[PDB]
Parts: structure tokens; C-alpha cells; sequence
């Protein structure tokens, strides 16, 4: 069996710079190697085969090159919707089958730009129900990397929270993150600051956002 | 015009199966080598079987191995996928693909996709969402669009009105096998007073159209 490995995880370029996306095999596959580009929310399109053959309707922008074990995609001048997924994949005997590299998704460097916190309790409606949902925003930061901390009178919660990541914003090259906390309305109801924490690079000490009642 | 449509996607319990179909146009069907790929939400592609052009061999990831099955019928240029005994592992978007060569047992490459659909394998049952507020020199507020099954929903607000400073966020799948979302927007404080904020929220699944007024 091949593993394809992409590197890096994450590529950070500005548009119309030139982007290198590199795929390393376990062994070597000969030039039996292809890149595939994925838009958020679109399906795969292949863009080279043979490590070096642009697919059909394929711009001259995307090229190929590499053989045996050490392959790269090169993107000339990046285009808004070339901010994508790209995945390199190549055959397998043993087992037979498809491999696919873990991807490389390009994004658009900009400087770093804090987030901005907001609290919601939960409304009264939702109490109503016998649960308690609280949601912390971290609005328009830069870099994706932050860290969300909850704490109810003063203690650290651990295990009773979820969060999820917005794509990049086209217009100025920024992330959210919405992050949610759930108690029951009984354990809601026994504590009264809710708070969450937030850690980015563009914070040089952790912003604290809270509201009293439950 | 060269095509791949895929159909029979929806929701199905652990351990039951669902058949996927994928009709072709544009090109001689019978002489390709054709592919289903997956995609988990938010993961990478996996390769799931192959079917020759003339339907005299098949592959299987391990994965799928036993209780997945490939098949074709040229006369009618249509692809399937029985899956069977369907895990929780399976939810995914799947594709139907053709292979780039001609009259080939070879297989390598995917150089046509379908728009994909959506598999969703669970003991949840289709369910719209509860939509509750998030109630707020710059302004947050936004919608909780909680305990739906299966995905997507989307979210407008002010009946597509309102635009900028949207996010929408990816939902998250809870403990309960239930999904929740938000989305929120930014607005000047001041507009607080002079705007009305509505969120819009339709889940197709179940129907489901919610008109939520967001007040301060």
C-alpha cells in the first residue's frame, strides 16, 4: 500500500504569488501520480494525471512536475477561487485501490487581527426546554489558530463544549468561531458568572468576556 | 454534455441499507472505467470501489469490503452502490466518477465527478431544528439553530436583506445524534434601535421554515 503525505497541512500565500504544494510518497509510484483542486462546498475536479498532464479546460496556471516519490503542484498566479483544497492521489496494488493524499488547503496571508469576543446566555424560550445553551463568538481573527476557554463561577469547564470554524472571508481574509456550552437548566440555574476565555496571537494577554445570571 | 448524476442519498439506520444510483450522458458510458469516492464531513477523500467497463471485475477498499457492492448496466448508462449493513463511519457526500481511460482495465484517475450526495448513517430520526436567539461601536447578535437531523439548514437573514457581516458557521453534531448551528451578524450599536433582525432559518428534511426576530 502507498501513503501519500501533503505538506504543508496549511499553505499561506496573497493572490497572484506562486503556490508549491508538495506530495511525498511512501514509494515510488513512477509519474502515476494526479492533484485534484476541491472548492468549499463543490465536488473534486481533477486538474493533472501522469504527475505532469493538465487535465482538459485545465488553465495553464496549474502545472505538474515530479516523479518516483517527490512530486509538486505549482499554481503560477493564484486566482480568489484557486483558495481551495488540494488533494495529490496515485494507485495502490497492495491492497488495490485509490490513494489520496491528506490535502493542503491555501489561504490567504494578512496581518494578524484579534478577535472580537461576544457572550449570548441562553434565551428564555430555550430554558423553557430543560436545557441551557451558552455561545461565545471570537468575530473576524487572523491567523485560524485560537483558543476557547469556559469557566462557570470561576472553575474551568472540561468535556461540555463544542465549537466549529468558518471558512475564510473572501473580502477581508479573516476567520469566526462560534463556540457553545451545554448544561442542563437545573445545573444552569445552580451557578451564577458564565465566561469565556480567549487566547490568540493577536491578544498579548487572554480577553475574558461574562455575564451574570442562572 | 458530459455528466455524472448521482440519486438515492438520505438518511438510514445502523445496520440497513441504501442503493445509490448515477446516470451518465455525454459519452459512451459502456467504454469506462467507473469510481464512488466518499467524503466524510469535514475530512479528506477515500476511494470506496471500482467497476471495468464491461462490469467483468470490481474492487473494493477494505473499508467498504463484504457490504458494499458495484454495479453497472450499460444499456441503461446508469452506476450503482448497494450499500448494506451501513455504519456510522459511512456518512458521507459520495461521488460517482469516471476513470480518465479509454477501454482500459487500468484504473487511475478520476476525470469526471458527480455533484455527490449525501449519505447519513444514524439512530437519529429526521428532525427540524429549535431556533432560539442570541440576543445582543459594534453589535453582535444571531440565531441558535439547535437539535436537527440530518444536515444541511441555511440561514438567511432579514429575508436575504442582510449580507455583510454574516457568518453562518459549520454545524456540530452533538452527543444526542442531533446537529446545532449558529449564525451570527455585526451590526453598528446604533442600528440597534432603528433595525428589525430576523433570521431565517429552512431545513428541507423535515420542511422546517422558522422566522426568528432577534431583539436586544
Amino acid at each position: 500500500e502507498i501513503v501519500l503525505t501533503q505538506s504543508p497541512a496549511t499553505l499561506s500565500l496573497s493572490p497572484g504569488e506562486r503556490a508549491t504544494l508538495s506530495c511525498r510518497a511512501s514509494q515510488s509510484v513512477s509519474t502515476y501520480l494526479a492533484w485534484y483542486q476541491q472548492k468549499f462546498g463543490q465536488a473534486p475536479r481533477l486538474l493533472i494525471y501522469d504527475a505532469s498532464n493538465r487535465a482538459t479546460g485545465i488553465p495553464a496556471r496549474f502545472s505538474g512536475s515530479g516523479s518516483g516519490t517527490d512530486f509538486t503542484l505549482t499554481i503560477s498566479s493564484l486566482e480568489p477561487e484557486d483558495f481551495a483544497v488540494y488533494y495529490c492521489q496515485c494507485r495502490s496494488n497492495w491492497p488495490p485501490g485509490i490513494t489520496f493524499g491528506q490535502g493542503t488547503r491555501l489561504e490567504i496571508k494578512r496581518t494578524v487581527a484579534a478577535p472580537s469576543v461576544f457572550i449570548f446566555p441562553p434565551s428564555d424560550e430555550q430554558l423553557k426546554s430543560g436545557t441551557a445553551s451558552v455561545v461565545c463568538l471570537l468575530n473576524n481573527f487572523y491567523p485560524r489558530e485560537a483558543k476557547v476557554q469556559w469557566k462557570v463561577d470561576n472553575a474551568l469547564q472540561s468535556g461540555n463544549s463544542q465549537e466549529s470554524v468558518t471558512e475564510q472571508d473572501s473580502k477581508d481574509s479573516t476567520y469566526s468561531l462560534s463556540s457553545t456550552l451545554t448544561l442542563s437548566k437545573a445545573d444552569y440555574e445552580k451557578h451564577k458568572v458564565y465566561a469565556c476565555e480567549v487566547t490568540h496571537q493577536g491578544l498579548s494577554s487572554p480577553v475574558t468576556k461574562s455575564f451574570n445570571r442562572g | 454534455q458530459v455528466q455524472l448524476v448521482e440519486s438515492g442519498g438520505g438518511v438510514v439506520q445502523p445496520g440497513r441499507s441504501l442503493r445509490l444510483s448515477c446516470a451518465a450522458s455525454g459519452f459512451t458510458f459502456s467504454s469506462y472505467g467507473m469510481h464512488w469516492v466518499r467524503q466524510a464531513p469535514g475530512k479528506g477523500l477515500e476511494w470506496v470501489a471500482v467497476i471495468w467497463y464491461d462490469g467483468t471485475n470490481t474492487y473494493y477498499a477494505d473499508s467498504v469490503k463484504g457490504r458494499f457492492t458495484i454495479s453497472r448496466d450499460n444499456s441503461k448508462n446508469t452506476l450503482y452502490l448497494q450499500m448494506n449493513s451501513l455504519r456510522a463511519e459511512d456518512t458521507a457526500v459520495y461521488y460517482c466518477a469516471r476513470d480518465l481511460a479509454y477501454r482500459d482495465y487500468v484504473w487511475r484517475y478520476f476525470d469526471l465527478w458527480g455533484r455527490g450526495t449525501l449519505v447519513t448513517v444514524s439512530g437519529a430520526s429526521t428532525k427540524g431544528p429549535s431556533v432560539f436567539p442570541l440576543a445582543p461601536g459594534t453589535a453582535a447578535l444571531g440565531c441558535l439553530v439547535k437539535d436537527y437531523f440530518p444536515e444541511p439548514v441555511t440561514v438567511s437573514w432579514n429575508s436575504g436583506a442582510l449580507t455583510s457581516g454574516v457568518h453562518t458557521f459549520p454545524a456540530v453534531l452533538q452527543s444526542s445524534g442531533l446537529y446545532s448551528l449558529s449564525s451570527v451578524v455585526t451590526v453598528p450599536s446604533s442600528s440597534l434601535g432603528t433595525q428589525t433582525y430576523i433570521c431565517n432559518v429552512n431545513h428541507k428534511p423535515s420542511n422546517t421554515k422558522v422566522d426568528k426576530r432577534v431583539e436586544p
